[PDB]
């Protein structure tokens, strides 16, 4: 089959996502999204850092690691049946093409 | 600009309960995580509970679990922190703290409040005595004249004093206060000012106890 | 569990760097925050996640953080640095704030600074309500450290003397207070009272007699 996250309506859901900062002192941009991640950029952007902090927030979306020391995993509030669906999580590391790209399914019950 | 503001803060005896309140303004409450954080007098920063931007997970210290419930209304930007069974250890400032945006946990304190001091004590409030330190012609230099007011055997902490209600701020001296050896504090505040305004300027010095409601406007005058 | 670490006290001269440690287990692996908190304030946000410095905060402030030791860093040091400092931590493992015990930092070299005394009697309304209390203020000096001593006439005065410990002015200079209490029986008594106040082996005295 494949890898899939599961939550019942009314729970949190818990999207993992993650980078080693294999360069220390110095953190990367990151974003999530709906839908598969396409060519650039995430989906329908719904959370995003620049190289500092939080810079685009949405209700019931958080960053519930350290994302500044790698753990850009997210929590989603108080779920529905249309949260449903593929997210795309992006780390925007510097070099051609490089942009690591993770789709993680969500499966409400 | 962003603000918060503590109160609810007092005297409460071991084994009682208090509730703090904390309003906030200047961002959206409901998309920022909030904390309470508390130090004892002469002492670090000890981190107290927590509670995520929607009131859905809270965190305690150990020290606290079983007895204090943080808790939130997001239509009236208010935090607040139930305190039961209080004990001796308790007594210290609270300081109400937001965390950054976007963050489930809230992850740094990012702006604080000036903070409410509670005391867990058997003893009981006694408002002030206050009384005037008139001005000693005596003990001058030019123009420079010192006036004060002294606040006598109060308790607790604190006691705030202003002079005709705000208006004079210049070449003012609020002392902090001594705690005696029978548990009660004494402070003094004094404006230096000029001779010249002695017969003109009438000087009231504004003392607030708000522990024991108590507002005491004293009117001091030269010696005869 | 996961536990902060820091030196009590830092000390440095003017113009030069502090350094400030924290120390904890592969703290490296953490973000790590610092808090500036002066006597009497509340304390204020310095820097986060390890190395970024908020909005409005001076240059002379950075921060490091990898392996067992993040490290405050203050470099052209001025006296209102003087301040108990911080660090912070989230432990999700065990869903607490952390903080270290804190370090006092302290700034060498100060200019020396004799105190202003005023001694004032005691009020006609504390005669009449049958008390006397006596009030020294000692404000403006440095270093913060002083000694009281009363004396009726001559004669030196132990009992009913309370006197606060020092501290901080706006001005990065001490302040205390000290207060002597009497029957207005010995204050009508004797000739005159005394407030004696030493500092860096000299002392000051004002006198008051009932009049
Ligand atoms: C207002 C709204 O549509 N939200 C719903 C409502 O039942 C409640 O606010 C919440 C309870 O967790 O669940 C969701």
């Amino acid at each position: 089959s494949e890898v899939e996250y599961r939550a019942e309506v009314g729970q949190n859901a818990y999207l993992p996502c993650f980078y080693t900062p294999a360069a220390p002192g110095n953190l990367v941009p990151v974003c999530w999204g709906k839908g598969a991640c396409p060519v650039f950029e995430c989906g329908n952007v719904v959370l995003r850092t620049d190289e500092r902090d939080v810079n685009y927030w949405t209700s019931r979306y958080w960053l519930n690691g350290d994302f500044r020391k790698g753990d850009v995993s997210l929590t989603i509030e108080n779920v529905t049946l249309a949260d449903s669906g593929i997210y795309c999580c992006r780390i925007q590391i510097p070099g051609i093409m490089n942009d690591e790209k993770f789709n993680l399914k969500l499966v409400i019950k | 600009e962003v603000q918060l503001l503590e109160s609810g803060g007092g005297l409460v005896q071991p084994g009682g309960s208090l509730r703090l309140s904390c309003a906030a303004s200047g961002f959206t409450f409901s998309s920022y995580a909030m904390s309470w954080v508390r130090q004892a007098p002469g002492k670090g920063l000890e981190w107290v509970s927590a509670i995520s931007g929607s009131g859905g997970s809270t965190y305690y210290a150990d020290s606290v679990k079983g007895r204090f419930t943080i808790s939130r209304d997001n239509s009236k930007n208010t935090l607040y922190l139930q305190m039961n069974s209080l004990r001796a250890e308790d007594t210290a400032v609270y300081y109400c703290a937001r965390g950054s945006y976007g963050t489930y946990y809230g992850n740094y304190f990012e702006y604080w409040g000036q903070g409410t001091l509670v005391t867990v004590s058997s003893a009981s409030t006694k408002g002030p005595s206050v009384f005037p330190l008139a001005p000693s012609s005596k003990s001058t230099s030019g123009g420079t004249a010192a006036l004060g007011c002294l606040v006598k055997d109060y308790f607790p902490e604190p006691v705030t004093v202003s002079w005709n209600s705000g208006a004079l701020t210049s070449g003012v001296h609020t002392f902090p206060a001594v705690l005696q050896s029978s548990g009660l504090y004494s402070l003094s505040s004094v404006v230096t000012v000029p001779s010249s305004s002695l017969g003109t300027q009438t000087y009231i010095c504004n003392v607030n106890h708000k522990p024991s409601n108590t507002k005491v406007d004293k009117r001091v005058e030269p010696k005869s | 569990s996961y536990v902060l670490t820091q030196p009590p006290s830092v000390s440095v001269a003017p113009g030069k760097t502090a350094r400030i440690t924290c120390g904890g287990d592969n703290i490296g692996g953490k973000s790590v925050h610092w808090y500036q908190q002066k006597p009497g304030q509340a304390p204020v946000l310095v820097i986060y996640y390890d190395s970024d410095r908020p909005s409005g905060i001076p240059e002379r402030f950075s921060g490091s953080n990898s392996g067992n030791t993040a490290t405050l860093t203050i470099s052209r040091v001025e006296a209102g640095d003087e301040a108990d400092y911080y660090c912070q931590v989230l432990d999700r493992r065990s869903d607490h704030w952390l903080f270290g015990g804190g370090t006092k930092l302290t700034v060498l070299g100060q200019p020396k600074a004799a105190p202003s005394v005023t001694l004032f009697p005691p009020s006609s309304e504390e005669l009449q309500a049958n008390k006397a209390t006596l009030v020294c203020l000692i404000s403006d000096f440095y270093p913060g450290a002083v000694t009281v001593a009363w004396k009726a006439d001559s004669s030196p005065v132990k009992a009913g003397v309370e006197t606060t410990t020092p501290s901080k002015q706006s001005n990065n200079k001490y302040a205390a207070s000290s207060y002597l209490s009497l029957t207005p029986e010995q204050w009508k008594s004797h000739r005159s009272y005394s407030c004696q106040v030493t500092h860096e082996g000299s002392t000051v005295e004002k006198t008051v007699a009932p009049t």
